[PDB]
RNA sequence: CAGGCCUUGACAUGCUAGGGAACCCGGGUGAAAGCCUGGGGUGCCCCGCGAGGGGAGCCCUAGCACAGGUGCUGCAUGGCCGUCGUCAGCUCGUGCCGUGAGGUGUUGGGUUAAGUCCCGCAACGAGCGCAACCCCCGCCGUUAGUUGCCAGCGGUUCGGCCGGGCACUCUAACGGGACUGCCCGCGAAAGCGGGAGGAAGGAGGGGACGACGUCUGGUCAGCAUGGCCCUUACGGCCUGGGCGACACACGUGCUACAAUGCCCACUACAAAGCGAUGCCACCCGGCAACGGGGAGCUAAUCGCAAAAAGGUGGGCCCAGUUCGGAUUGGGGUCUGCAACCCGACCCCAUGAAGCCGGAAUCGCUAGUAAUCGCGGAUCAGCCAUGCCGCGGUGAAUACG
């Protein structure tokens, strides 16, 4: 029935549900191309299934929450790949190889005293 | 530009609301 | 259905005097709502380490304060001589409702 | 000039607050104001007992105001005729129901805030200011410790020169948390100026 | 004139406009709190000897 | 900017009311370099000061809406 | 700074003296400060019918002793901070060499971010530093559930709203984890390069942490403090001015010179903080700033609140322009006794220099730079484009 997978990507949790079937992809209450109309980066959370190969098979619904947009998309390329992990004890021949599994602890650090952006140092006169 | 006033932007940086921004 | 709040500093202390009140709080009768953790409001404030003119390498302080709740279902007078007479907080603080 | 205070630096962990206590930002710079003129009197008439610190603690009304001291001959009084009057003065400004405890020190020589002021006495006595510290530190070891280091200001010797005094002997990790290091600091007003001496007890490790 | 102060601060009859603020341990008036009531010199002093409950050397 | 009441400090009409018995004379000092001008004040003359001495300052209906500080200059050198 | 005033004083301590003594309400003159003055009469200790008389605090006058000074000295000083630099260093005890200053140790061989470790050696050990002990983001887990969710069946006025549920998410408290223990390669060792499993390796990435000493560094104006100097003033109050002056030069900054753009309507994704005569929903008034009403909040359970850049479609058309908002005129609002000097917003009208900056010169190695919006402190208000924090989008390049 469910199938569930953490999405969690820099201040961005994704909820990711999994239902076989069609291939309707919702998120916080709306049609995934419609979410993220624009983002040419859209149709890039889905490519976990696009090597599994299994598209036309996963009603999935999200619920994506806290971040940015293209935050959001991470997070949830990330549950797909996660939830779908679970229900496929020989799936993990992708999430580890493909390298579709790391947090990327990647994010924003702390703005250091005496560093206009935790690091671009103020100017400089010398003279 | 974030220094006109009678601007979305300009009113915006400006950290105000007006006419050119009012709240809704 | 009485409420209790439990603010304070050292979460080592504020942890142990609120999971007293249930340990004691379930021998009283009505069961209670595990001792619930919320969110922890801090007071940060920088300063300039030197006392005259050094605004780099300054230095900044927190001042984290802990809160957790927790409630008891059935107000029973059992439970009233307990809670009301024993008020043993070190450096703790409670308030009540319902 | 650097280096932390290893007070609010093991803060944290190891040391705890010299005073524990709540409040909220409605009244909090009073309860601070408050345990600061307690301390403020303490450490005046009482001076002649060595008090090495003034634990506090509240809740509402009460205060703990708790004493740790070397010397109790002084604290309490003849048969108990001194603290009595304290409790009064404690009182006399504090509007609340104060209490006050009281302890010794299993030894002055391994109470930082004393060898200080012990040695803070002594150059205010003129005494040699070298031996003072070379002697002081000394006295710390032999009352069992693992750590000991003196620091007294310039101007010793009423060297219009200000120097500065050096002296310490075993291990004193200053940088080390599972240290349990006291750290003292005491005055010394000679009428050719002012001294400042820091105590370093390196006590338990770990 | 800093002593004159502390007290002149301390009066308030004037309009209210006035009533400034001022460190308690020490007499100085810039860069105060409307917490702790000390100034940044003092604060730290205190910070670092614990007299300041639940203040902690910050870090994050 | 005052739209409700005028700020013009009372110990100046007080002078200037009572002066407007009758109108006699007119040397009159002060220190509402700070207060407005009141209309039908004109012709009398107030010197004002500016931290230094008082400005023998004729005043006319040209100059109303205006402060008698507008027209003390602070500082030296105009 | 100018002017008008006050002296044991705006504040500490002690003592002497007849009066009155606690306290509360005014008035006159004046710019205020100050000076001058007119009104009820008191629980206390106690002889005492009572009147009244003695009198302990506190207060008012007088006088005495003293206060006070951001006045000088940071080369008289404590404290604390800045710098070489978190750089790998600096020393000590004993032995030994040397007439001695001083060596040796700590010179040499390999390695490392490292005086890190190893092996050598008239040295054998040690201390302060390095590292480690501490917190954070990380993987997973247990306890705890008024944040959360058709997640599961559920009733639902069609919003997690109600019943109800800890599975998610989360909040916050305690743990496991990673130790060169595996394999191959080089070696005497320490240990280097390669590889798998793993969320993460060989200190995993950021914080806190900054040796003996150096700059006669900084600060007597935060504070402390020796010496010096002032006392109807080098002290104290007050109203007004000033620190905001401007032919000029520099430092750091902000907004720009535009279509990878600007404008306008609509529509989304944050984190971190903050709030009692405080943040304001929601209404009505106004083009608006804002103003009359008024719900909720002791605040994971109400508000500040809107994120902006983005996405949609609509308008400009390469022009000093719908680029850019300086300047000034007119009309207003809010805090405050009070916006002339001198506040911040608003609206209309003005639309300045600037079409990418000489010689020079700065920052940054990845969630960084660049770019966009947000919180807070201080604080009535604010000259904050500053600072201290948060998060969104998200690179180029490193032969050497
Ligand atoms: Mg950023
Ligand atoms: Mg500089
Ligand atoms: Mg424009
Ligand atoms: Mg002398
Ligand atoms: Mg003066
Ligand atoms: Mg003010
Ligand atoms: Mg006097
Ligand atoms: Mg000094
Ligand atoms: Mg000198
Ligand atoms: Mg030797
Ligand atoms: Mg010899
Ligand atoms: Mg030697
Ligand atoms: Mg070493
Ligand atoms: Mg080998
Ligand atoms: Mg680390
Ligand atoms: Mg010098
Ligand atoms: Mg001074
Ligand atoms: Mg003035
Ligand atoms: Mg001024
Ligand atoms: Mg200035
Ligand atoms: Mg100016
Ligand atoms: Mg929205
Ligand atoms: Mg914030
Ligand atoms: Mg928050
Ligand atoms: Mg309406
Ligand atoms: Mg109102
Ligand atoms: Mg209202
Ligand atoms: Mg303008
Ligand atoms: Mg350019
Ligand atoms: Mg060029
Ligand atoms: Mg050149
Ligand atoms: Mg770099
Ligand atoms: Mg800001
Ligand atoms: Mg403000
Ligand atoms: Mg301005
Ligand atoms: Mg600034
Ligand atoms: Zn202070």
């Amino acid at each position: 029935e469910q199938y569930y997978g953490t999405g969690r990507r820099k201040e961005a949790v994704a909820r990711v549900f999994l239902r076989p079937g069609n291939g309707k992809v919702t998120v916080n209450g709306q049609d995934f191309n419609e979410y993220f109309q624009g983002l040419v980066r859209a149709v890039a959370a889905l490519e976990p299934l696009r090597a599994v190969d299994a598209l036309g098979r996963f009603d999935a619904y999200i619920t994506v929450r806290g971040g940015g947009k293209s935050g959001q998309i991470d997070a949830i390329k990330l549950g797909i790949a996660r939830a779908l992990v679970q229900y496929n004890p020989d799936y993990r021949a992708k999430l580890k190889p493909l390298g579709f599994l790391t947090r990327d602890a990647r994010v924003v650090e702390r703005k250091k005293y005496g560093k206009h952006k935790a690091r671009r140092a103020p100017q400089y006169s010398k003279r | 530009g974030k220094g006109d006033r009678r601007t979305r932007r300009g009113k915006i940086w400006r950290g105000t609301y007006g006419k050119y921004r009012p709240r809704k | 259905k009485i409420r209790i709040k439990l603010r304070g500093f050292d979460h080592k202390t504020l942890d142990a005097s609120a999971q007293k009140i249930v340990e004691a709080a379930r021998r009283s009768g009505a069961q209670v709502s595990g001792p619930i953790p919320l969110p922890t409001r801090v007071r940060r404030f920088t300063v300039i380490r030197g006392p005259f003119k050094h605004k780099d390498s300054r230095e900044h302080f927190e001042l984290r304060t802990h809160n957790r709740l927790v409630d008891i279902i059935n107000p029973n007078r059992k439970t009233i001589e307990q809670l009301m007479t024993l008020d043993l907080p070190t450096g703790v603080e409670i308030e009540i409702k319902t | 000039g650097n280096k932390i205070h290893p007070i609010g630096f093991r803060l944290g962990i190891t040391r705890d607050w010299e005073s524990r206590w709540y409040a909220g930002k409605k009244q909090y710079r009073h309860l601070l104001l408050e345990d600061q003129r307690i301390r403020g009197l303490l450490e005046k008439e009482l001076y002649s007992a060595g008090l090495a610190r003034v634990d506090i603690e509240r809740a509402a009304d009460n205060v703990a105001v708790t004493v740790h001291v070397a010397k109790p001959g002084v604290v309490i009084g003849r048969g108990g005729e001194r603290i009595r009057v304290l409790r009064e003065e404690l009182a006399k400004l504090t509007g609340k129901n104060v209490a006050l405890n009281v302890q010794e020190v299993q030894n002055p020589n391994l109470s930082a805030p004393l060898v200080a002021q012990r040695v803070a006495e002594q150059i205010e006595r003129r005494f040699a200011v070298r031996r003072a510290i070379k002697q002081a530190v000394q006295r710390v070891m032999e009352s069992g410790a693992k750590g000991a280091k003196v620091i007294v200001s310039g101007r010793i010797g009423g060297a219009e020169q200000a120097r500065t005094e050096w002296a310490a002997q075993g291990r004193v990790p200053l940088h080390t948390l599972r240290a349990n290091i006291d750290y003292g600091f005491a005055l010394a007003r000679t009428t050719y100026g002012v001294l400042g001496v820091k105590a370093y007890i390196f006590l338990g490790e770990v | 004139a800093r002593k004159a102060l502390i007290e002149k601060a301390k009066r308030t009859p004037k309009f209210k406009v006035r009533a400034y603020t001022r460190c308690v341990r020490c007499g100085r008036a810039r860069s105060v709190y409307r917490f702790f009531g000390l100034c940044r010199i003092c604060l730290r002093e205190l910070a670092h000897k614990g007299q300041l409950p639940g203040v902690r050397k910050a870090s994050w | 900017s005052l739209k409700k009441g005028v700020f013009v400090d009372d110990h100046l009409l007080e002078k200037v009311l009572e002066l407007n018995a009758k109108g006699e004379k007119r040397l009159i000092k002060t220190w509402s370099r700070r207060s407005t001008i009141v209309p039908e004040m004109v012709g009398h003359t107030i010197a004002v000061y500016n931290g230094k001495q008082h400005v023998p300052v004729y005043i006319t209906e040209n100059m109303v809406g205006h402060k008698l500080g507008e027209f003390a200059p602070t500082r030296t050198y105009r």
